[PDB]
RNA sequence: CCUCCGAACGGUAAGAGCCUAGCAUGUAGAA
């Protein structure tokens, strides 16, 4: 169970503890819990490139304390 | 092949004591503006059109399947027309034998262009008191598109006054390389010509194909056996190499061709024949009147007009 | 500005009537081409023209956050804020269903709780299958009374948080609404 | 004395030009130089959407004698709208 | 048995170049 920073630089910075198999729905969905955003409205990016939700974690190479930009929609 | 009035002072040094560097194509120095309008994306996504100067995506391809590359192969392609490599099938006397005349042949190979399929309908009647002697009148040709293995001709069947006294002796199509066989799309082809056209007989249609071989053209005589041309007439798999084909669907024919008999040539009377450069017209519902004129030039000025317009 | 608000609106809850869609699907909106190109200098006469030509409703679909036409009119509608009666024409259309259904989101946004109910509760009776994109891009066959169950009952519509309604029962028990009589 | 902001009737010719290469030599004028021009402002965007950005901008409206308000469209209005495309369909 | 999970900053290329914004104001004197 890889650990994923998911920080929003205003602030929201969050530690999330999700799978490699996660696809990023899931990890939004926990992001979700641990920020009191709705899961389907929050944008997980790598500066410009916009994480897709049934793309598993091991494919983006997300690895274990890869920092993510918290955006919002 | 310099000029030695052009050496220069150390380049006299260089050449009295060793040698010199050449320089390779792989060497590469990678080290008047034209916009250019490209459907891109922002940095946010935004599916915009912009209008560009850097040339840094602009390297144009061209290679094998342009216009301007297939026009300048076809330039000189009259003087490709030399070394007819005739193929001498093993046709021991089926039916009429194929006597075919050298000027028209010669005239129809130097006129078709090496990129698409280029064919037409050899028919003519045999001569007095032929038994083993068919009759290769002329070939008529209407306008049509073609592939790089199968010609697409329009549906109707040729029919004009100088054609009553000549009967349909088969279709011609020249391929764009050599190949030992029938393909499948000159397999469906006659089977259509047999379904369809009524003077598309059995043993009384042919194949004049006059591929394209290395250096020079190659005209192979062939046939379509019974079983084997309902197979090609059957046959839904266009493609070229369907599935259901035999090689009892095709057999060879043994025939010559000779400059006694001045053949005709069936040309277009309202458009040209070779109507490949402008592809809103070869259709299933073709009627054209064909006229007594020589095939126009497979990418002549008339052919393909439409790249002129720029 | 092609997106202010009109200077002769009122303050619908209290706020901008555009605020009431979310902002950063507000901005999204503004920086679309719909609205840039189809939805510029639009009045209350050509959001109706608009609106005959919807093909499916829905909010925002796609990984970056892209609106449907349907809800840039909404905003549009929201800008320009159209008097309440030229939405009761809008909602008694029966022939262009998507017309209806736009003029039922805009008197849900705007309408009070009254409003809402009575002019929304007769639609529970259209039953026309309706497009709906989703957020990946795809189309469902919804229904009208479907969509309007949503804007009844749902926080999110079209991916907009709509203006929270009273509960039925509060303004029946306030004899301000007759019980909901049905069809059956 | 400006006049109400009028919708365009006429659809915007963004993707007219794709794959049309322009050669741009120094004498080449605006008019014909890649992107999109304000014939009407004499001006050059090269984007589709930041030339929609212009066309709906203050100074491009303000060229045309426009203003940033919209007419308030009355009852009878919409509803002969509404009766207008009854009868066209 | 062991449960204390922190954060922000030290992360701006400098230019050119054209377009539209948010802005964000604009309510006072007078003949």
């Amino acid at each position: 169970m890889i650990e994923v920073v998911c920080n929003d630089r205003l602030g929201k910075k969050v530690r999330v503890k999700c799978n490699t198999d996660d696809t990023i729905g899931d990890l939004k969905k926990l992001i979700a819990a641990q920020t009191g955003t709705r899961w389907n409205k929050i944008v997980l990016k790598k500066w410009y490139t916009i994480f897709k939700d049934h793309v598993s974690l091991g494919d983006y190479e997300i690895h274990d304390g890869m920092n993510l930009e918290l955006y919002y929609q | 092949n310099v000029n030695v009035a052009s050496l220069t002072q150390s380049e006299i040094r260089d050449i009295i004591l060793g040698m010199e560097i050449s320089a390779p194509s792989q060497q590469r120095q990678q080290i008047q503006l034209t916009a250019t309008q490209t459907r891109t994306v922002n940095k946010h996504g935004d599916e915009i059109i912009t209008s560009t100067t850097s040339n840094y995506e602009t390297q144009t391809f061209s290679s094998k399947t342009e216009w301007r590359v297939r026009a300048i192969s076809a330039a000189n392609l009259h003087l490709r027309t030399n070394h007819i490599y005739v193929s001498s099938d093993d046709i021991k006397e089926t039916g009429y034998t194929y006597i075919l005349p050298k000027n028209v042949l010669k005239k129809f190979i130097c006129i078709s262009d090496l990129r698409a399929q280029i064919a037409g309908y050899l028919y003519g009647v045999s001569p007095p008191d032929n038994p083993q002697v068919k009759e290769i009148r002329c070939i008529v040709m209407v306008p049509q598109w073609g592939t790089h293995q199968t010609v697409h001709l329009p549906g109707q069947l040729p029919q004009h006054e100088y054609l009553k006294e000549m009967e349909p002796l088969g279709w011609i199509h020249t391929q764009p390389n050599e190949s030992p066989q029938l393909s499948p799309q000159d397999v469906t082809t006659h089977a259509k010509i047999m379904a369809d056209n009524p003077s598309w007989d059995g043993e009384k249609t042919i194949i004049i194909t006059c591929s394209f071989t290395p250096g020079s053209c190659t005209l192979t005589a062939y046939k379509l056996t019974p079983s084997g041309y309902e197979w090609g007439r059957q046959n839904t798999d266009k493609g070229n190499n369907p599935k259901g084909y035999l090689p009892s669907h095709y057999e060879r024919v043994q025939m010559l061709l000779s400059d006694r008999f001045l053949g005709f040539f069936m040309v277009p009377a309202q458009s040209s024949w070779n109507y490949n450069f402008m592809g809103v017209r070869h259709d299933p519902n073709m009627k054209y009147e064909l006229q007594l004129a020589n095939p126009k030039e497979f990418y002549h000025e008339v052919h393909r007009p439409s790249h002129f317009l720029n | 500005m092609a997106n202010r608000t009109v200077k002769d609106a009122h303050s619908i809850h209290g706020t901008n009537p555009q605020y009431l869609v979310e902002k950063i699907i507000r901005t999204r909106i503004y920086e679309s081409k719909y609205w840039k190109e189809e939805c510029f200098g639009l009045t209350a006469e050509l959001v109706v023209d608009k609106a005959m030509e919807l093909r499916f409703v829905g909010g925002v679909y796609g990984g970056n956050i892209k609106p449907t036409p349907f809800l840039c009119l909404t905003l549009k509608m929201l800008q320009i804020q159209p008097e309440k009666d030229i939405i009761v024409e809008f909602i008694k259309n029966e022939d262009f269903k998507y017309v209806r259904m736009l003029g039922a989101l805009y008197m849900r946004l705007t309408g009070t709780a009254i409003d809402c109910y009575k002019y929304l509760e007769p639609l529970y009776n259209d039953y026309r299958k309706i497009k709906s994109q989703n957020r990946n891009g795809e189309f469902e066959l919804m229904h009208v009374d479907e969509f309007i169950d949503e804007l009844l009952h749902s926080e999110r519509v079209c991916d907009i948080i709509l203006p929270r309604l009273q509960k039925r029962y509060v303004l029946e028990e306030a004899e301000q609404l007759e019980p909901r009589v049905s069809a059956l | 004395k400006r006049e109400l902001l009028r919708h365009r009737d006429y659809k915007v010719d963004l993707e007219s030009k794709l794959g049309k290469t322009i050669v741009i030599t120094k004498t080449t004028p605006q008019s014909e130089m890649g992107g999109y021009y304000c014939n009407v402002c004499d001006c050059v965007v090269k984007d589709s959407i930041n030339f929609l950005d212009h066309i709906n901008g203050k100074k491009h409206q303000r060229n045309l004698g426009m203003s940033m308000r919209v007419e308030r469209s009355t009852l009878d209005q919409v509803k002969k709208r509404f009766e207008v495309n009854k009868k066209k369909m």
